[PDB]
């Protein structure tokens, strides 16, 4: 549910 | 004694800010303009420095020792809490007492109470989110206690939504006695005094100044007309 949140972490 | 490993994580929290902060603020010719003039006419520009500052801060992040440790969702409910919280830290370097703005090179890109206003916060949140900046600016902190500080909030235990908080609780713990035993060595009195308390009432003062606004962000984002403003990221991290 938050792909760009998650996108930045990675 | 400041051990090894401390100081070791304060070398890396340091790079960690000067590689997402930019004291010369060469990026916010990329926002769209700002407009003093006219409701919610400041609200673009800002909202895309947020977004911007919020990136920042998911880059700061990243770099902290021990956050990598944790689960995805952890990660994610941490920053999702704290990134207002941190922006409103980091802000702390352009804001000065001389004014009461935040000072970012340039007239366009000086910032005050108006220019908040415009941009659909109410004072409800300005008046003490002021308050707050002058409160740590009068803390004179050593850029060492401002980026431990920042990690520190960000990894908070006590975060809503968080699966592994013993392990946040540790990542967290070694930061504070990071920054108390830095405290202790390297920050002279009188300053020195009472200083780590008056760092965790910050973090106190945060909570409610979060909690404000995210009241206030759901005013704004419930009308479609203004959510059609923000960044999708802004949309994605505050709701
Ligand atoms: C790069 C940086 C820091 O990241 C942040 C800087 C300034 C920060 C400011 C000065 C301007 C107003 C800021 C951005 C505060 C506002 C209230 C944050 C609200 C976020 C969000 O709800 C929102 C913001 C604007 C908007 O139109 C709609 C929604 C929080 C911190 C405030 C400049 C500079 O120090």
């Amino acid at each position: 549910n938050h792909p760009m949140l998650m996108n930045l972490l990675k | 004694k400041l051990s090894e490993e401390q100081q070791h994580i304060i070398a890396i929290l340091l790079d960690a800010h000067h590689k997402t902060y930019d004291p010369t603020y060469a990026d916010f010719r990329d926002f769209r303009p700002p407009v003093r003039m006219s409701p919610l006419s400041m609200l673009p520009h800002l909202a895309d420095l947020v977004s911007y500052s919020i990136q920042k801060v998911i880059g700061f992040a990243k770099m902290i020792p021990g956050f990598r440790d944790l689960t995805s969702d952890d990660q994610i409910v941490l920053l999702k809490s704290s990134a207002i919280e941190v922006i409103m830290l980091r802000s702390n370097q352009s804001f000065t007492m001389d004014d009461m703005s935040w000072d970012c090179g340039s007239q366009d890109y000086k910032y005050d109470v108006t220019d908040v206003s415009k941009a659909g916060h109410t004072l409800e949140l300005i008046e003490p989110l002021i308050k707050f900046q002058v409160g740590l600016k009068k803390l004179n902190l050593h850029e060492e206690e401002h980026v431990l500080l920042m990690a520190i909030c960000i990894v908070s235990p006590d975060r809503p939504g968080v699966q592994d908080a013993k392990l946040v609780e540790a990542i967290q713990d070694r930061l504070s006695n990071t920054l108390q035993t830095y405290i202790r060595c390297r920050h002279p009195p009188p300053g020195s005094h009472q200083l780590y308390a008056k760092m965790i009432q910050k973090l106190a003062d945060l909570r409610s100044l979060n909690e404000e606004h995210s009241k206030q962000y759901r005013s704004l984002s419930f009308q479609p007309e203004n959510s059609m403003k923000l960044t999708p990221l802004v949309l994605e991290v505050f709701g």
